[PDB]
């Protein structure tokens, strides 16, 4: 007498989606079809299918969908939404589902990050899954190229003699899809200096109000291995936006003796450039190095960036803990403390006063504290602040927010609380997890199974069912962690009761950033004669299609920025996850809709629309 | 909607360019590249707009600033001493700003086989205000042939002058012009550069400039070949070289004088083999030397002369005949009618005519 | 004169040169004469310096290794593997990156005379309005992009002299201006099968026909060069060049105006186009047989300019005529690039492009309207001179050079053989496809069953020749050409002296005098590119074959083929399928005694006292380490053609017997063999009688 | 004498600043570890350098990974490092500083050739290499300016060459100098407006524009004509 249908809150084209079928206080074998439409005219049937619900299978069933691009493409924007209904005896559920180009995951790797005019420019277009278009940029923003291209075969792009210097772009997208991969690459009449600039900061930040100087290493090799001799200047100054304003006093000469330089920026003029303190807030200081060979032959300019004006050394964010809490059980804080740049810090202790709660971070940057709340309070303020050994109590960060509670459906008091208790989480891990309850005693006796959704990248990953044996307030279950969680996953649950009430909670978990499979190169490590006959060993999984490149040090050591890296794939799936919220909602449709999950019932309760999918910020 | 058709038809090529341009491919720029500044003629059927953009790229002449040192002046001099080869080497610089200027830095490099007086040198080093990176020391002489000395500044009103003896380590056969420049940190890219030498006022390479066009001069001087003998068998295999174009008797009319270059104007009386110049005894020839080489060469007007050279020195000057003096040029004074009586030129004028007779007559011998 | 003392050369020899006023030098094979090729003599008792390319002086005159060159840079991929220099033989692969697609020859191989196999390798990524021009390997490319009306410029590594176009430029055709450019050095030559494809394949089009245009004519300008540089000897050589050249043109229908010039320090005119009879192919042959190098010898300079404004009259005119801008105009100029008076001899080609209005027209090229041919006689060729001249057209080669006057007249001698009669005895036709059996029509299988697998050559349409050794006693069978098909044979005819057990009765096994026999096929044989015969001693074929007179006698052959000293032959051997040209000497001068003297040491004749018990006035001898390492025979080539491989043709000398050492192992290498492992060959002309007589009714047509 | 000799010497010309763009299958059998192994040989170009090794791998059940840089360490004990300008004005004297670095822990003496070129004015001529010896302590470096003057504009190699005395060691090195006519290059821009509609339902515009006016052009060098076209949104 009580049906759910749930799916991802966005479809992806063109690849596979599963869903979930329910059926509660039932246990009659059934016959359901499947439909997806667009929307709204429902003009044809996009996908179709028929499954089988049994007691077998728990009355319960993970069909799998695919939306062809082929047959819902219209160059509209402003949008598209398609249909999912599902039908049967007794059965009429249907979500409206908002529809996303973006099949998969693309990327893309140029050979070199800075070109010279009259080159050519090599490029490969990655997915993670298994058509697109890919378009050249000007630095004033033209379109050059535009083509169709295999995901196995590319025309290296040629730049003219007479070329636009400055800043280009590729860009990779699916047609019709406003999402989009972007790849830079620098195109100068510039030469390759023989040695490399490596620049090494005495504090990872400046003290706005500090009494410090502050120091820059440098160190200086040709790229060949041996050590530069010469001399370095180096130019300090303030990045207001983008807007540099130099410290002129500061400009100091230095010798380069066996590669090794250290330049300093005393307070007294930065004091004396930057009286008014107010003109510093939230601004970076820079160096700007400048190295000469002693014998006047070669010349390298790097800088120093980024370095933070602040008032602590850290910053407390409340990102990866719920806003929402549940009345008269243990809620799960999970501080992360990170130094100014946006970088994890780990050793961090980290205190709320209010609760006496303390914890001190992990190699994540991250410290999970448990807190009692009162059995009444409906609102909650939690106040939380390092602790670090070595600041005065005035170099602390603090960091202040406001838990909300779970609202229950017609006011039961009926409960549901995902715990876990492990921490720094990698792939072949086995997990406990904690199913807790708490409410209605003529409710707690009625749920008889937990249902979990595994959520990662925008997509039900798995789906399970944990039995609750009747009195059991706690019930544990194993979780095997596998590289297919990477770069994280969600632990969406839920129960019913009396065929009526949905009662449902959510945890965002972080899992350990690497490869899912293998890839090394080994060499000998010996040093080489120019022209000399080479072997190297690619181990990796089986079946790999692996590109290689071979760079000169010369660049790759430049524009740093514009690589690809292991790092900025994943980053790249994190910010385009369908999930806006570290875990639970408002209430039963506010944990759904806040983990990318969308839900309709026979009883009408439902998740409401999309409006984008992009989370907001 | 959008749906526009266009021809682009160009000079240069008989088949014309044809674009569509519409919705699905609008925000795409289309190209066309050509080597050649003449008429364009596009047509445009159909619906919508565009915008064409046609860009001319050439090079235009500049204000005749070259190099010109903008942010410094900068004075290289060099002069001998007697030290009992050894040099001194003043160098005089002023930034040309409105305030003195922050961190300069003046790049010098060594003449050939030159090093720098070590005392003079460290006695440089010394100052607050000062630096130069470490330099070894043997015989007296720093073992640096680039030389940074390193400047806190440089003053914008008075010129800032320093100077040091440079003396010779290795004795070669050839002095390259040593260099200096002068560039500061927040001047780093029109670096001010003056060469300097013993023999040579600027310290540049010898060459020849007609126009925009520059041949190498040489850095040894041509002069007048005298044998009082000639090895007619052998000095006929010379002119049968295979890089000798043309062999003539001239007489010196004028010693015209452009640019610090002279132009020898010949008069070409006899061919004595025929080079690809098919019309020679009508014009007038100019053979170019450089002024600094008057003396060496020690042409005299109105004395004639076995000249024979090679194609290659032939200069682009329009409407005139004109060569470059090489190594590659031979030149002989040839003894005129008058003079062949006086015992002192007798025989020496019958080889030259058992020369000049065995080539008119029965050419090379291979 | 000159001493010839000191004048030695490490692996190699030598031979003077016009009674001794300019020597020269003869190497193995793969090998150079370093530095110089010829001196010259100098008036003092001393030949000359022992220099170089550059001006340095040596004091071991050797014999190097020819060298391949290495790839100064390849676009757009990779090359394995990487060394300072290529060996003959050695092997150079290419690979494109992701992205470009290769044209032309992926592998390359260095071949016996300094030049890379296959076509030159290009990784293309099809975006140039033309193609990538590529970089030939032993050149370096300026200019990297492609599109309508860029250019490209070539030059070689110094040392070295550039042969064709130095700059391209990319047209609206799609092609590039002219021709693909390669690097040539002092040593390096053209073999005249090489020069002979070349020629005619861009003098016609493809059995091959000249195309004149419809309603139209050819005219013909034979320039021959007769300065003092050339000689007498160089001279009356290129005079038969030219008749050659004269027969082969007629023979292709088309009745051109002729036109001929020798020139020195004055141009002679010999016939003029203008004339009405130029076209009598008989009247210019026998005005070319009339000249004679004494024309010029008073005035013997190099005035190559005026040689070439004697042509510039030949084609001008009063108003223009009735048929000019159809005419097609063609020089073969044979000088040797030293022009010495007059000038720059180009000055008059682009003198006769105004006047035939060629390349004045984006719309007509008229390009095919002139052809310029130039033939460097040899040694002391200025290759940037004879270069200049030639013309440069896109995938042709208008400019040759070769080792000595003799393998010149080889070119001209070889056309006149493509021209037809497949049943010409040791006639091989270079085709590029390669392809084995092309390239050795006469070799025949056996397998005689038991097993054994023995060689043979085929004389005639009936005929094997092979080895006596092979058969004692439907049993056996012929295979030729690659083909499976093994042909049924009638009987076999064993010469009438031969006996294996002539001396069994002294302790003495097996005694090979007089080795030979005749195979007659069952069937007739069709000739083909994959079946020909090969010549035999003492025929008219092979007087013909080797340009000599009907008047030549049987011992005047044998002078001319198997001299007194060490001759260079060469056996066909099967390593794994394919067939390749193993190069031995015949040990026949003060070596030959020598040579035979290592028969005590062969198998079973370990009680032989006297080797002229084993070895007879039948046998000739090959291998050993004197002068050269010869590679040697195997089980598998006995009885096998030995081959002379004289003026473009096969004619075989002897028939492979039996050998000192077994040297095989199979494989063969080893690698290094004994000094004392020879081989023996059955003297075909010591078994003349037998010959003549079994083959009386075969066409081949003896002499004595 | 005592010197290697010139034709032995080999100069080093291939410097390209990325290579080895290629890909590879990882075909091989599995080890216990579930790893396939492949083994791949190559050549290195003449660059004396460092050599970065960048892998990229994507399977069907795996997604991208990106592996660690694996460094390839190229060097000499004695050789020619050229650090040459983006390009230099043609007929203007300029100053090329090559460095001979030692790296043998003993004292050398040396011998340094500028090979000679016909785009260049310097020391060398045709006929005689500018030569110069000197002797250089044990792991020093030391600078040898070369003073050229380019008479052609285009790319033109600058060729040095060096041995040490009595020994095996040599190095030469091949660098292009791109060498740019004299003068600022400047261009002139004309707008043309396409709408053919704007004169009737059969529309036609025919524009003729004809070659453009530029009278301060120095004579004799390349003109570059874009034509470019943008649609209207
Ligand atoms: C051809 O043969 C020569 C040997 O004469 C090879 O020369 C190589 O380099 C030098 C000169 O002998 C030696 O130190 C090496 O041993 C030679 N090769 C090796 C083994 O590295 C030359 O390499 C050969 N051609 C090839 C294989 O490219
Ligand atoms: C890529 O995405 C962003 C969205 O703002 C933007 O840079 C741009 O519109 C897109 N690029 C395209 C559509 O080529
Ligand atoms: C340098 O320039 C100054 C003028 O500012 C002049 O007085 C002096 O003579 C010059 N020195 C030279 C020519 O070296
Ligand atoms: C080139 O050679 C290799 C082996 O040497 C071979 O695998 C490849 O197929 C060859 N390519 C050809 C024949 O073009
Ligand atoms: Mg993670
Ligand atoms: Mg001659």
């Amino acid at each position: 007498a009580l049906y759910t249908l749930i799916t991802p809150a966005v479809l992806r084209t063109d690849t596979e989606e599963q869903i979930l079928v329910e059926a509660h206080g039932d246990s009659t074998p059934k016959q359901l079809d499947i439909f997806v439409h667009d929307f709204p005219r429902k003009q044809k049937t996009l996908f179709q299918t028929r499954v089988d619900m049994n007691p077998a299978g728990g009355m319960l069933v993970t069909p799998t969908i695919e939306i062809p691009a082929k047959e819902v493409s219209t160059d509209s924007r402003q949008n598209q939404y398609v249909v999912v209904q599902v039908t049967g005896p007794q059965v009429r559920l249907e979500k409206v589902v908002l529809l996303s180009y973006q099949s998969s995951f693309l990327f893309i790797q140029t050979d070199k990050g800075i070109y010279t005019p009259g080159s050519p420019v090599l490029y490969r277009v990655f997915s993670m899954d298994h058509t697109v278009i890919v378009e050249f940029q000007t630095p004033e923003g033209i379109l050059v190229s535009s083509n169709s291209v295999d995901l196995n075969f590319f025309w290296p792009y040629n730049l003219p003699d007479l070329v636009s210097l400055g800043t280009w772009r590729i860009v990779a997208k699916y047609e019709h899809s406003p999402e989009n991969y972007t790849a830079y690459f620098d195109v100068r009449k510039y030469v390759l200096p023989s040695f490399e600039v490596r620049l090494q900061p005495s504090e990872k930040f400046f003290y706005i109000d500090g009494n410090e100087n502050f120091h820059v290493s440098i160190t200086a090799r040709y790229l060949y291995g041996e050590e530069v001799e010469g001399v370095a200047f180096v130019l300090f100054g303030v990045k207001i936006d983008d807007a540099k304003k130099s410290i002129p006093d500061s400009l100091t000469r230095i010798p380069i003796i066996d590669g090794d330089g250290k330049a300093t920026l005393k307070r007294d003029t930065f004091r004396s450039r930057f009286p008014n303190l107010n003109e510093l807030v939230g601004h970076t200081l820079y160096a700007s190095v400048t190295v000469m060979t002693e014998s006047g032959s070669d010349m390298v300019v790097t800088e120093q960036s980024g370095i933070h004006i602040v008032a602590s050394p850290y910053q407390i964010h409340f990102t990866k803990t719920p806003k929402y809490f549940k009345p008269g059980m243990p809620y799960e804080l999970t501080v992360y403390v990170t130094n100014p740049d946006g970088s994890p810090a780990a050793h961090v202790p980290v205190v709320s006063e209010a609760f006496h709660s303390m914890g001190t971070t992990l190699s994540d940057g991250t410290a999970k504290l448990i807190l009692n709340i009162p059995l009444n309070a409906q609102s909650l303020p939690i106040t939380v602040r390092t602790n670090h050994g070595d600041l005065p109590r005035e170099r602390q960060a603090t960091k202040s927010m406001t838990a909300i509670a779970y609202q229950t459906q017609g006011g039961s008091g009926n409960y549901l609380h995902v715990a876990i208790t492990s921490t720094e989480i990698k792939p072949g891990d086995n997990l406990p997890v904690n199913f807790n309850v708490k409410g209605n005693a003529n409710s707690l006796k009625q749920i008889k199974y937990f249902t979990y959704l595994i959520l990662n990248k925008g997509k039900i990953f798995k789906v399970g069912r944990q039995p609750r044996r009747d009195g059991q307030n706690l019930v544990t279950m194993n979780l095997h962690i596998t590289p297919d969680l990477i770069p994280s996953f969600r632990f969406v649950a839920y129960y019913q009761v009396g065929n009526n009430e949905i009662v449902a909670d959510s945890v965002w978990v972080d899992v350990k950033d690497t490869c899912m499979g293998t890839l090394v190169v080994k060499g000998d490590n010996l040093i080489q004669m120019p022209g000399a006959a080479m072997k190297i060993k690619l181990e990796g999984d089986p079946g790999a299609r692996v590109g290689l490149v071979a760079v000169d040090k010369a660049v790759y050591v430049l524009n740093d920025k514009y690589k690809i890296s292991q790092a900025k794939i994943w980053d790249t799936i994190e910010k385009s996850d369908f999930g806006c919220t570290a875990g639970s909602g408002q209430n039963n449709l506010g944990v759904f809709e806040d983990a990318g999950l969308a839900l309709t019932t026979s009883t009408n309760l439902n998740t409401k629309q999309r409006s984008a999918a992009k989370c907001p910020q | 909607d959008l749906n526009l058709d266009i021809t682009i038809e160009l000079p240069d090529r008989e088949v014309p360019i044809r674009y569509r341009i519409n919705y699905e491919n609008a925000l795409l720029a289309r190209t066309v590249e050509t080597k050649l500044n003449q008429d364009i003629t596009v047509t445009a059927s159909g619906d919508g707009k565009a915008t064409m953009t046609i860009l001319t790229f050439y090079n235009a002449q500049l204000q005749e600033k070259a190099n010109v040192c903008n942010k410094f002046h900068l004075n290289v001099s060099v002069e001998n001493i007697h030290l009992n080869g050894a040099l001194m080497l003043k160098i005089c610089t002023r930034y040309l700003g409105e305030v003195d200027s922050t961190m300069t830095i003046i790049d010098i490099s060594m003449l050939t086989g030159f090093l720098p007086d070590a005392e003079d040198l460290t006695r440089l080093s010394k100052g607050v205000d000062r630096y130069i990176s470490r330099y070894e020391v043997d015989n007296n002489m720093a073992q640096k042939v680039a030389v940074i000395i390193y400047l806190n500044k440089v003053s914008h009103s008075e010129d800032e002058c320093l100077h040091f003896k440079i003396l010779k380590h290795f004795e070669v056969g050839f002095i390259q012009p040593g260099s200096v420049k002068v560039y500061s940190y927040y001047n780093l890219d029109e670096k001010c550069t003056k060469f300097y030498h013993p023999d040579k006022g600027t310290g540049l390479l010898n060459k020849i400039c007609i126009g925009n066009v520059c041949r190498c001069a040489g850095e040894t001087c041509s002069s007048l070949n005298h044998q009082e003998r000639i090895d007619v068998p052998l000095q006929i295999e010379k002119a049968c070289e295979t890089n000798v174009d043309y062999v003539y008797k001239t007489k010196l009319l004028r010693i015209e004088e452009q640019d610090g270059n002279d132009i020898y104007v010949m008069d070409v009386l006899e061919v004595i083999k025929q080079g690809t110049d098919e019309n020679p005894r009508a014009k007038t020839h100019q053979y170019i030397s450089q002024r600094k080489c008057q003396e060496a060469l020690n042409l005299k007007v109105n004395d004639d002369y076995l000249i024979w050279g090679s194609r290659s020195d032939l200069l682009p000057t329009k409407d005139k005949i004109s060569y470059i003096i090489t190594k590659n040029t031979w030149i002989e004074r040839w003894p005129h009618e008058d003079e062949c009586q006086e015992e002192e030129f007798q025989k020496l004028c019958d080889d030259f005519a058992q020369f000049s007779y065995t080539l008119t007559e029965f050419g090379c011998p291979t | 004169s000159c001493s010839l003392e000191g004048v030695e050369i490490k692996g190699g020899s030598f031979r003077l040169l016009q009674e001794g006023q300019a020597l020269e030098y003869v190497c193995p094979s793969g090998f150079y004469p370093y530095p110089v090729q010829t001196r010259t003599c100098r008036s003092t008792g001393s030949w000359s310096t022992l220099k170089t390319q550059d001006q340095k002086t040596v004091r071991k005159a050797e014999c190097r290794a020819i060298h391949c060159p290495r790839p100064h840079d390849f676009e757009n991929g990779e090359y394995w593997p990487r060394s300072p220099y290529y060996n003959v033989s050695d092997e150079i692969s290419f690979h494109c990156y992701d992205g470009y697609t290769l044209r032309g020859s992926a592998n390359r191989t260095c071949q016996v005379n300094g030049r890379w196999s296959g076509q030159t390798a290009i990784c293309d990524n099809g975006a140039g309005y033309c193609s990538n021009p590529g970089i030939p390997i032993g050149t370096r490319k300026v200019g990297s992009q492609y599109r309508l009306e860029d250019s490209v410029t070539y030059h070689c590594s110094r040392g070295l002299t550039l042969r064709g176009s130095q700059r391209r430029t990319c047209q609206e055709g799609g092609s590039w201006s002219g021709t693909e450019p390669s690097c040539q050095d002092s040593f390096m030559y053209d073999t005249p099968q090489e020069v002979a494809e070349a020629f005619l394949s861009s003098l016609t089009e493809t059995k091959r026909k000249i195309v004149l245009d419809p309603s139209g004519s050819m005219n013909i300008y034979l320039v021959l060069d007769g300065s003092g540089s050339i000689g007498a000897s160089d001279f009356t050589g290129a005079k038969k060049c030219l008749v050659n050249l004269i027969e082969k043109v007629a023979s292709y229908g088309v009745k051109p105006r002729y036109g001929l010039v020798t020139y020195a320090t004055y141009p002679k005119i010999w016939v003029k186009v203008s004339e009405a009879d130029s076209s009598n192919a008989d009247w210019v042959t026998k005005q070319l047989n009339e000249i004679n190098y004494e024309d010029h010898k008073l005035k013997s300079g190099t005035n190559t300019k005026k040689a070439l404004q004697a042509v510039y009259s030949m084609m001008s005119w009063p108003v223009p005529p009735e048929g000019w801008n159809r005419t097609r105009h063609v020089i073969i100029l044979m000088t040797d690039g030293l022009h010495n008076m007059g000038g720059d001899p180009i000055t008059v080609i682009d003198e006769i492009r105004d006047l035939l209005y060629i390349g004045k027209d984006r719309k007509n090229p008229r390009e095919d309207y002139l052809d310029v041919y130039v033939f460097g006689v040899g040694p002391l060729v200025n290759q940037v001179n004879i270069n200049a001249l030639a013309s440069k057209k896109d995938n042709e080669q208008h400019v040759f050079k070769v080792k000595d006057m003799e393998n010149l007249e080889d070119v001209f001698y070889q056309m006149i053989d493509e021209s037809q009669s497949l049943s010409l005895c040791g006639m091989v036709w270079e085709h590029r496809k390669g392809t084995d059996y092309h390239k050795q029509p006469w070799q025949a299988k056996i397998s005689v069953i038991r097993h054994e697998s023995c060689m043979g050559a085929v004389v005639s349409e009936y005929f094997v020749l092979t080895a006596a050794h092979c058969f004692t006693v439907h049993s056996i069978k012929v295979s030729v050409g690659g083909e499976k098909r093994d042909l049924e044979i009638e009987v076999v005819l064993f010469h009438p002296n031969y006996n294996i057990n002539g001396k069994k009765e002294a302790g003495i096994p097996e005694f090979y005098d007089y080795d030979v026999a005749l195979i007659k096929l069952k069937n007739k044989l069709k000739y083909g590119q994959t079946i020909r015969p090969i010549c035999l001693p003492c025929t008219e074929g092979t007087t013909r074959a080797l340009r000599l007179p009907p008047t030549t006698t049987c011992q005047q052959q044998k002078e001319e083929l198997l001299p007194a000293q060490d001759i260079k032959a060469l056996f066909v051997s099967e390593e794994e399928k394919k067939l390749t040209r193993k190069e031995v000497y015949i040990k026949n001068g003060d070596k030959k005694g020598s040579c035979e003297r290592d028969a005590q040491y062969a198998p079973g004749y370990d009680k032989v006292k006297d080797i002229s018990e084993v070895v007879t006035p039948r046998f000739l001898c090959t291998g050993g380490v004197s002068p050269y390492a010869d590679p040697n025979t195997c089980r598998g080539d006995s009885g096998g053609p030995l081959i002379v491989h004289k003026r473009s043709r096969f004619i075989q000398v002897g028939v492979i017997s039996w050998g000192v050492v077994d040297v095989c192992k199979n494989q063969k290498r080893q690698k290094q063999v004994p000094a004392h492992a020879r081989d023996f060959h059955i003297n075909l002309f010591q078994v003349l009688p037998w010959l003549k007589e079994k083959l009386q009714d075969e066409d081949l047509g003896f002499l004595a | 004498d005592g010197f290697i000799a010139d034709s032995d010497i080999i100069s080093r010309s291939d410097f390209p600043k990325s290579w080895l763009w290629l890909t590879k299958d990882l075909t091989e059998e599995p080890n216990s570890q579930g790893i396939s192994s492949k083994t791949m040989s190559f050549y290195l170009r003449d660059s004396i350098t460092t050599w970065v090794v960048l892998a990229v791998s994507f399977t069907p059940t795996k997604g991208i990974c990106v592996a660690e840089p694996y460094e390839i360490r190229v060097m000499k004990v004695f050789f020619i490092d050229l650090q040459m300008p983006y390009s230099v004005v043609k007929n203007e004297q300029v100053e090329i500083r090559a460095i001979l670095h030692n790296y043998v822990n003993e004292d050398i003496y040396v011998r340094v050739e500028l090979l000679y070129n016909p785009a260049f004015c310097s020391a060398s001529t045709k006929g005689q290499r500018y030569r110069q010896q000197f002797p250089i302590k044990a792991l020093s470096s030391r600078a040898v300016p070369f003073v050229i003057v380019p008479l052609e504009q285009g790319l033109h190699d600058v060729e040095i060459k060096a041995s040490v005395q009595e020994a095996l060691w040599s190095d030469g090195v091949r660098k292009k100098l791109k060498v740019v006519p004299e003068g600022v290059q400047k261009s002139i821009v004309t707008i043309v407006k396409l709408d053919p509609r704007a004169k009737g339902v059969g529309g036609t515009q025919l524009e003729v524009i004809k070659a453009r006016k530029l009278d301060d052009r120095v004579p004799d060098t390349e003109i570059e004509t874009k034509i470019i076209i943008q649609g209207d949104p």
